[PDB]
RNA sequence: UAGGGGCGAAAGACCAAUCGAACAGUCUAGUUGCUGGUUCCCUCCGAAAUGUCUAUCAGGACAGCGCGCACGCAGAGAGAAG
RNA sequence: AUACCACACACAAGGGAUCGUUUGGCUCCUGGGACGAGGAAGGGCGCAGCAGAGAGCGAUAUGUGUGGGAGCAGCAGCAAUGACCACACGUCCCCGAAUACAGCAUAGUGCUGGAGUACUCCUUGGAAUUAAGCAUAUGAGUAAAGGAAGGAAAAGAAACUAACGAGGAUUCCCGUAGUAGCGGCGAGUGAACAGGGAACAGUCCAACAGUGUAAUUCUCAAAUGAGAAGUUGUCAAAAGGAAGAAGAUGUGAAUCAGAAAGAAAAGCUGAACGAUACAGGGUGAUAGUCCCGUAGUGUCUUCUUACAUACGGUGAGUAGCUGUGCUCGGUAAUGCACAGUGAAGAGGUGGCAGUGUGCAUCUAAGACUAAAUACAACAGGAGACCGAUAGCAAAGAAGUAGGUUGACCGAAAACAGUGAAAUUGUGUGUGGACCCGAAUGGAUCGGGCCCGUCUUGAAACACGGACCAAGGAGUGCACAUACACUGCAAGUUGAGCAGAGGAAGUCUGUGAGGCGUAGUGAAGACGGAAAGCAGUGUGAGUGCGACCCGAUAGACUUGUGAACUAUA
């Protein structure tokens, strides 16, 4: 059996090469800003237009009592994920301030 | 030896292609050569036997024989000669076929198209000859 | 089951199994020379092939060897002063997924 | 007794000739044919391959398949007369 | 294995083979599907997956051809084959390049000149009918074996002899145990062009030396 | 009115000489620790019907007794004398 | 035993074995992959001078044109004013999707329906069987049943692998590998990246179209007008070519004679001649030169293929979550669904559940794509295949004669050859069931129960066997193995694939992988004996029909039946 013969500290060598620095994208032109811009303020008219919907009013509600624990345990339960529930609650702290 | 591989070399199929012919390829079959005087009258070096015309039979029973050819028997391949027959019990009287390839021919039948088959065949032969 | 074996583990028992057999090989080399000598005439001046970059083998076992590749990439190409339409147009493969990392492996495949 | 003595009622005849598929077989009080299916507008699955193959396409003498594929080996050559027409076309 | 066939099964005074079922011919109660039975299916039908081709080591295969080659230069086994060689001065032979031959009709000419008429006449007077049932099976004609020619290099000459009855030939670099030990008996006669003789150093190398042309071989 | 369905003044009766679950065809060459059969000559060697475990008792496997190829070699299915 | 019964031999009967033969079958390879409302596939009925079946053809039931050219098989008649054949065209009865119909689109014309389905894609979904019982599991996402398309079909340009000093669409071959794992952890199941090759190609829509004028598509007119679609958004450019391949067809060398003998010479004997042609077939016995071809050479006809504009980083009842059912090697969820719930513009992944945080790699919820790969009908070429109880069921009018109420089921028969055995008559001989040993001029003497088979034990009142011929049962592949034989040896090897070559053979390269060159532990970790690899075969184990024949049964169908019998 041919499988199993080097220590780990052993395989975690590696050979010196000489490495290329990442080209970096950060300049954004005119075009890409008017045109983010444009996306971003679509967003407010469709708020103004037709509000918030039911769990978003009993969300809201619980975050003026100040039940801040219950408010992430229910928004849990309604997306399924705890990154969407943290993203969401800031998004709706800062519509209410 | 062959090197065309579109050409069969069975000995079942060569046999099938010989027994179902018809139309031209069944003219070839009867064949025969021309004695050596009529090779410098024509050009041809042989032609399909017709009736009227005047055969030496150089091989088998009635060998030696001259006579006119009175008969052409395509589906069972053979030829009437004038003068060659059997006798049977009853004193009656019967021809007996040829295979083509056992005759010899020493004056042609000049009756009908002929002199036009004979010319066609010369003129092939000189067109591919002179190139 | 009787005496001493490796114990047999032979997977025979689906009916559906197919079987594969290669009387066919001989003749189907025949056809792929016949297909290159053809193509060959097409373009005649022409080489068949393309021209291909070094790379260097994936594994802790290979590492030590080197293999062709897909395509150049838009950085190699530029180095050496071409554009990628003319690349093209001469018989250079092109491959825009590659990225490049080493100063070596650049150098070379300039 | 239900041998011999019963075989003398036997006179009635519930199946006649398909229009179909010529095969004796048209029910005609169920008014449906037991070999094709009639009036049914697709043909009846057929019991196994053995049986299917006795009625496929080449069984029978297959009249306009067999001119179409000469037809197509001339290159559709049409009638001499409207040469002019298929030349436009 | 094609027909509608099941057993009676006991009580009927029969055997208990297979019987198809029919009616109004005499195909009825007849035996159906069994080795023993007229018209049923065979014992262990032959199959496809049978194993047609067989392996042989690169190094004996090597090593037979060199000493087939050798065997075609001692006079006891080139009779022994059945060669005749009576009239020929001396083995082996090797005609020169500058044969401007074309035709056959010189061909012939220059093989009489060697010694050959003998072996030559002894092949064409060989024809005969195969016996038994191959003689329908597209093997009809037997011949004997005659001379093999081997070449090398492209040359005018190859096209002039070969119409001649049991004339054989060759490349040098590619030459087949079957050409040279016909039956698996050694010692067939060979005629050597000059170019092929000289190329059999390059080929076979020398006694104790590595091939230049067949890599990891020695004699 | 059609097959795990019908129909029955009820007998498990009858449903194309078939009914305590029809016919045709296919899966399918279903399975079998059980019964029957298993095709030329001469030469040399030659058994067992016992032990352990088994949903085991008409079957298996392991060991014991045959044969073939045999590296090698002072032993023995008998007595004496302590 | 005059005449009965048995045996031997000769002749005549009776049957169709054996040997000789074959315009058929089977297998592998290559091409092809061509149907229908312009009425298909399949069914019926008519048509000949004498004509039943089969073949061919439609009331034009042997018509027209082109290229050829000699007879029409029997009898009577026809034929250079064209017998007969080959290529195309014209004509083409009734039933059948069967339609004077149904559904559907356009300004309008229209399109679909039925047939076929070996191979490819999408659904639905068993049981026998194995586990020595059986229920999870296996057989198997297989059979069966439905929908759909093409000469191939599907797939396809990363919300991809990997942790290297990294690679870079899809498909196919060698390989990782009977491994990592799944599993009454039982029986059994079971992938991926690498490394070596074949073939190679990338692009479109939405987001986002001239506003000093819809610049766009269609119809009729006219030589410049009317009208329809469309602002719920139309419109984003080139001709062009010689190559390549497959068929059809023309031509095409060179011999005569003889004794004996035979029905017949091509055999045998002597003398010649051709060869870039001695592949094969036919001729009254075995032919290079008698006939058709073959090697070599000409012509012609079809088919395939090729240059232009404008752009990016937000595609929702979606991804995901909870419950649930099926599925996969995928294991605290691999993929697919249904119901509740339901995002962010920034998100997805890194084979073990959760929370946080850097790092690497990608961009889902819209579309198109060649080549390398698979396999029926029909056509062509080959074979260590079968040779009339074989080979396809079918070497002749075979899916026929014939049969089922029905679905469905289904034979025999070669040559006017040879002419075995069982069995029969006549003649001549020898015996009274016959075999073994030994003999006479002649009576006979001695020994022997009926074979095969299971069985402690068969002549058995155990079973199978009336007689003869022909057929009739340890085989093939995969995986480990011990032995015999062969080459090389710290190494070894015909992987696939490329180069050469009148070629399914052979020769030569490039070049993986596997096993070996030393072991110990679950592992972290450590290290210190023992010739192997690849073949050719034999004995033997396991899985597949598995030495040959044989159940009662189980399941599945868009298959059939109330002519007998039950009831309304
Ligand atoms: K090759
Ligand atoms: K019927
Ligand atoms: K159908
Ligand atoms: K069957
Ligand atoms: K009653
Ligand atoms: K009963
Ligand atoms: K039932
Ligand atoms: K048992
Ligand atoms: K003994
Ligand atoms: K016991
Ligand atoms: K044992
Ligand atoms: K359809
Ligand atoms: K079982
Ligand atoms: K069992
Ligand atoms: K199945
Ligand atoms: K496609
Ligand atoms: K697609
Ligand atoms: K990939
Ligand atoms: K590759
Ligand atoms: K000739
Ligand atoms: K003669
Ligand atoms: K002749
Ligand atoms: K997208
Ligand atoms: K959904
Ligand atoms: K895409
Ligand atoms: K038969
Ligand atoms: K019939
Ligand atoms: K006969
Ligand atoms: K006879
Ligand atoms: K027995
Ligand atoms: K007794
Ligand atoms: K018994
Ligand atoms: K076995
Ligand atoms: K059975
Ligand atoms: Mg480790
Ligand atoms: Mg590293
Ligand atoms: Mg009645
Ligand atoms: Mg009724
Ligand atoms: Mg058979
Ligand atoms: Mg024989
Ligand atoms: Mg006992
Ligand atoms: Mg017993
Ligand atoms: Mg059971
Ligand atoms: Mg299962
Ligand atoms: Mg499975
Ligand atoms: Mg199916
Ligand atoms: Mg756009
Ligand atoms: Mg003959
Ligand atoms: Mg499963
Ligand atoms: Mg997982
Ligand atoms: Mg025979
Ligand atoms: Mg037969
Ligand atoms: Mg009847
Ligand atoms: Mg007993
Ligand atoms: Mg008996
Ligand atoms: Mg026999
Ligand atoms: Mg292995
Ligand atoms: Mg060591
Ligand atoms: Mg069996
Ligand atoms: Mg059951
Ligand atoms: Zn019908």
């Amino acid at each position: 059996m041919k499988i199993n013969k080097l220590n780990n500290a052993s395989k975690a060598l590696s050979y010196p090469v000489k490495k290329l620095a990442k080209t970096e994208k950060a300049p954004l032109t005119e075009k890409q800003q008017r045109s983010k811009e444009l996306k971003k303020f679509a967003m407010s008219i469709a708020r103004e237009v037709g509000g918030l919907a039911p769990y978003e009013l009993r969300a809201t509600e619980l975050l003026r009592r100040d039940e801040d624990k219950r408010c992430k345990k229910f928004m849990k339960k309604r997306l399924g994920s705890l990154k969407m529930a943290k993203k969401k609650i800031e998004l709706l702290a800062e519509e209410m301030r | 030896m062959k090197f065309n591989k579109n050409v069969t070399a069975s000995r079942r199929k060569n046999r099938k292609a010989h027994f179902t012919s018809i139309g031209l390829e069944r003219t070839k079959l009867m064949n025969a050569p021309l004695s050596k005087d009529l090779k410098e009258e024509y050009g041809i070096k042989r032609i399909a036997v017709r009736p009227g015309d005047m055969v030496k039979v150089v091989s088998g029973e009635f060998k030696k024989k001259e006579g006119v050819v009175m008969k052409v028997n395509r589906h069972d391949i053979k030829i009437e000669v004038e003068g060659c027959f059997v006798q049977k019990e009853d004193g009656k009287k019967i021809n007996k076929g040829i295979h083509p390839s056992n005759l010899r021919i020493i004056k042609l039948s000049m009756e009908k198209d002929r002199a036009e088959i004979i010319n066609k065949k010369v003129e092939a032969m000189k067109s591919e000859v002179k190139a | 089951m009787r005496g001493n074996q490796m114990l047999p583990n032979n997977h025979f028992n689906k009916g559906s199994m197919k079987f594969k057999n290669w009387f066919n090989q001989p003749m189907r080399a025949l056809k792929r020379k016949e297909v290159r000598e053809q193509k060959s005439k097409i373009c005649y001046p022409n080489p068949l092939k393309k021209l291909r970059p070094v790379v260097r083998c994936c594994s802790m076992r290979y590492n030590k060897k080197v293999r062709l590749g897909r395509g150049f990439t838009k950085m190699e190409i530029e180095k050496a002063g071409m554009d990628i339409k003319y690349a093209i147009s001469v018989g250079i493969a092109v491959d825009l997924r590659r990225k490049n990392k080493n100063e070596e492996g650049l150098e070379e495949n300039v | 007794s239900k041998g011999t003595p019963s075989n003398g009622k036997k006179n009635k005849r519930n199946h006649t000739t398909c229009c179909r598929c010529g095969s004796v077989s048209f029910h005609k009080q169920k008014g449906k044919c037991s070999s094709c299916a009639y009036p049914e507008k697709k043909m009846k699955k057929m019991q196994n391959r053995k049986a299917m193959l006795k009625k496929t396409t080449g069984t029978g003498k297959m009249r306009h398949m067999k001119k179409e594929r000469i037809s197509r080996r001339a290159g559709y050559p049409g009638n001499p007369i409207l040469k002019e027409i298929r030349n436009k076309i | 294995m094609r027909h509608s066939a099941k057993s009676w099964g006991t009580g009927r005074a029969m055997a208990r083979v297979p019987r198809v079922r029919a009616g109004g011919t005499r195909r009825a109660g007849q035996g159906a599907n069994a080795n023993f039975c007229r018209g049923g299916r065979m014992f262990a039908p032959t199959n496809v997956n049978r194993r047609w081709n067989r392996k042989t080591l690169l190094s004996i295969r090597r090593y037979a051809s060199a000493m087939a080659v050798a065997a075609t230069s001692i006079p006891a086994y080139v009779e022994g084959r059945g060669h005749r060689i009576e009239q020929i001065e001396n083995i082996p032979l090797v005609l020169s390049n500058k044969i401007d031959t074309e035709k056959t009709k010189e061909g012939i000419k220059i093989l009489y000149n060697l010694g050959l008429k003998e072996e030559l006449d002894k092949v064409e007077e060989s024809k005969n009918i195969r016996a038994g049932k191959g003689k329908w099976r597209n093997r009809r004609y037997v011949l004997k074996k005659g001379p093999l020619f081997v070449y090398t290099s492209e040359t005018s000459f190859t096209k002039a002899i070969r119409n001649i009855p049991g004339v054989d030939t060759e490349r040098v670099e590619n030459l087949s145990i079957l050409d040279l030990a016909p039956g698996g008996q050694a010692g067939r006669l060979i005629i050597w062009m000059e170019d092929a003789f000289e190329k059999l150093t390059e080929i076979y190398g020398e006694m104790n030396e590595e091939s230049k042309f067949k890599k990891g071989y020695t004699m």
